[PDB]
DNA sequence: ATTGTGGGTCTTGAGAGCAAAAACCTG
DNA sequence: CAGGTTTTTG
RNA sequence: UCGUCGGUUCAGCGACGAUAAGCCGAGAAGUGCCAAUAAAACUGUUAAGUGGUUUGGUAACGCUCGGUAAGGUAGCCAAAAGGCUGAAACUCCGUGCACAAAGACCGCACGGACGCUUCACAUGUGGAGUGUGAACCUCUCAAGACCCACAAU
């Protein structure tokens, strides 16, 4: 069963104003944040004490004796329920779950110095857990979401009667899954309120979760931004970044004149140290980062669509860890991370397995007469074989190396 | 006012025996800035119930818990290092109270502290600078059988040239330095404080 | 522009996206 | 009692 | 040329705002100003003398939370309360259910038409999907690299 998550925009609170509405929740993230921070502080304070206790002893202290809980995570609640009363009794466990957990998963990492202590911000996403969510529809076509933000101390002290309850839009594709949330179809996992400080709208980010030979070669081309070509079959297929190009073109444009202009003195700007003489840059790279990835989104979508579309069963792709010394490549400084782990899950969806292969000499090698030389590539463009006379693009060529099964191996083969 | 000379090699040993202590030495004061983080944090009040007087501040409290295990660091270095991390709980411990930033951390390949006193420069004759290090202290001398005074010789241009020259001289006065190590370029690193007016 | 130092961000990765029993409120 | 709703802990 | 709204991200379209790369308000760890020299390390027989620079209170240049322009909306009855009517956002028509200022309303359902883009069959017919087009697992934290201020050059 795999896990996704879709945002749908609450509009409006029910039976309350937006003012009350927004400090209850900016209020609910204060107690978010200490709980996670104060939550990571336990847990190395009881790293500390375990070390001294085993200096001492000999052996690890059991929690169940000294702190009364068989977890870090027990006593981290009984500590933090006095101070974090306002929010939801399973909110904040569930809170204080994430952050032991990251600490406990972490714990080697922080103990040798590799990893810092996590540490939390103020906007700290609201958790709610599965059973604080309810959404149901109305006759007239409104979709109400009832949720438990609030612990009986905190109902009484705003005067909430109950759970409380807000319009959320649903519409598009999120009308799907909320129709298949409602049929049952979709189960509803922990979730989240977050705030999207841009267009200042307040998001119930609802994670669902639910259950979903021949081979393709993928090929970060040089001249094309993607390049996919597929094994028993001459069928091409490419992705050109001309989109891609304008647009870097453009905000490589505005960030030299940003920067040039931020040097030169303002007054309103230049009077806050810090969140000012910076919102204009954060703004256009938050604009760089959401085109970065809806663009990586309709590439993934894409490559998995013609992976359905010839039967591939099997995705092949090049692990970047070691592309990433050459870094050249169409798309510059791209976020390839990302796009991978898109078409990954898309694929896992799809069902087709996703296979990573080492990036070596898939280029130079000949995909037809599996010969490999350092200067059979000839041109920024074309490719040509000497050993059969072979005249293929680039692209083509690597990605047609790619498509074959165990293409490392063999190559690895060949050049000893 | 900090300028960065890479070591070739140690004049008086070879790389091998120089680089364990060097790491050596790094454990110790990783070692003394996570206890001092837990001493500070111990002595503030904010331990639960179930976790000492007798020193003015946390500081002496914890050189002088700390000094018993960090016996191979100079005693200076080892201060040193225990001062910065009591500054930084004491930076930052409002915010460790509200709940806004967790602990302070420190990583693995930790600057190795050096206070003005254990820092020397001289240039030989034939042009190799020689830089003369105060690391360890005299339980360590006897143990590694080692003088307390580690030249290595540093490779000094342009600008580093200009500063060392400087400091030569007698313009720019030395201040607390530190040893570091970079993985990338895989170098050790001498990063040399000055102050002047 | 190049080495560093003192304060902030990209691109890579990883982990996650709880469950059960009981007391309180409610019916 | 009955059933959700919090609360607390493994 | 850049934004705002029209559900979410990127484009288009409609209507709007730009001195917003703009202006402004309060609190507060850095920085500055007062006292104030605490740890710790040395030389030195000790003494003594050094480097080292701590603890509180202030301000607010820098710092933390903020505010600030941006689609459009039909009136009566009733002493009043309340009632009736039913306006306005990305195709049109009909019905039904909603709704009197409003960050919160302009919507939804069904049926028909029109347009689009996909398939199947012999330009046409049938079937499918959708109303500007394409997509629509995110959050959190760390690591490595990048940005701003400073010293030498
Ligand atoms: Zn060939």
């Amino acid at each position: 069963p795999m896990i996704k998550v879709y945002r749908y925009e609450i509009v409006k609170p029910l039976d309350l104003d937006w003012k009350e509405f927004g400090t209850i929740l900016r209020q609910l993230q204060q107690e978010t944040r200490f709980a996670l921070n104060k939550a990571t502080q336990l847990a190395w304070e009881w790293m500390g004490f375990s070390s001294d206790y085993k200096d001492n002893h000999g052996e690890y202290p059991k929690s169940k004796d000294i702190l009364g809980y068989t977890n870090v995570h027990g006593y981290a609640y009984h500590t933090i329920k006095t101070k974090a009363y306002r929010l939801n009794s399973g909110n904040l466990s569930q809170t204080i779950k994430r952050a032991t957990d990251r600490f406990k998963a972490y714990q080697k990492e922080i103990l040798r110095g590799d990893m810092s202590i996590p540490s939390y911000k103020r906007d700290i996403p609201l958790d709610l857990i599965k059973e604080n969510i309810s959404v149901n529809r109305m006759n007239h076509g409104d979709y109400i979401a009832s949720l438990s933000l609030l612990s009986n101390p905190a109902k009484q002290e705003m005067n909430v009667k109950r759970k409380i309850s807000v319009i959320i839009i649903v519409r598009g594709a999120g009308k799907t899954i909320m129709d298949r949330i409602l049929s049952g179809e979709y189960q509803v996992s922990a979730s989240q309120i977050i705030h999207d400080d841009r267009k200042n709208k307040w998001y119930l980010n609802i994670s669902y979760d639910f259950e979903p030979n021949k081979i393709m070669g993928i090929a970060l081309g040089v001249a094309v931004a993607v390049y996919m070509a597929f094994q028993h079959t001459p069928a091409r297929y490419k992705l050109e970044g001309g989109e891609i190009e304008n647009f870097r073109r453009q905000v490589e444009s505005r960030r030299i004149s940003m920067l040039r202009q931020g040097k030169y003195a303002g007054g309103a700007r230049g009077g806050h140290g810090r969140d000012k003489r910076i919102k204009p840059i954060e703004q256009l790279r938050d604009k760089i980062a959401n085109f970065r990835d809806t663009t990586n989104h309709r590439y993934s979508r894409y490559i998995v669509d013609m992976a359905i579309k010839e039967g591939c069963g099997t995705i092949q792709m090049e692990d970047l860890t070691n592309i990433r010394d050459i870094g050249s490549r169409f798309l510059q400084n791209w976020t390839y991370y990302d796009l991978q782990q898109k078409i990954i899950y898309k694929a896992e969806e799809a069902g087709i397995k996703v296979i990573k292969i080492d990036p070596q000499y898939t280029s130079q090698r000949c995909s037809e007469c599996g010969n490999i030389d350092s200067g059979n590539r000839i041109g920024q463009a074309i490719f040509k074989c000497r050993a059969c006379g072979y005249e293929a693009n680039a692209d083509y060529n690597a990605a047609r190396n790619i498509a074959i099964p165990n293409i490392d191996k063999i190559i690895a083969e060949s050049i000893k | 006012k900090v300028y960065r000379y890479e070591i070739v090699k140690p004049l008086d040993l070879d790389w091998k025996e120089f680089g364990t202590i060097l790491r050596q030495l790094q454990q110790e004061t990783r070692f003394a800035l996570n206890k001092a983080t837990q001493l500070a944090w111990e002595w503030m009040g904010f331990s639960s119930d179930y976790k000492i007087l007798g020193y003015t501040n946390v500081h002496g409290y914890a050189y002088h818990t700390i000094k018993t295990k960090a016996y191979r660091l100079n005693s200076g270095n080892l201060s040193q290092t225990i001062k910065r991390a009591t500054d930084r709980f004491k930076a930052y411990q409002k915010e460790i109270l509200r709940g806004d930033m967790s602990i302070p951390s420190y990583k693995r390949d930790i600057p190795l502290d050096l206070i003005k006193e254990n820092i020397s420069v001289n240039r030989m004759n034939h042009g190799d600078y020689i830089a003369s290090l105060s690391l360890l202290s005299n339980p360590a001398k006897q143990e590694m059988n080692v003088k307390r005074k580690i030249s290595v010789i540093i490779i000094v241009r342009g600008a580093g040239k200009t500063i060392m020259d400087r400091i030569l001289s007698g313009e720019y006065q030395v201040s607390a330095s530190q040893i570091i190590h970079d993985d990338r370029k895989n170098k050790w690193y001498l990063n040399i404080s000055y102050d002047f007016e």
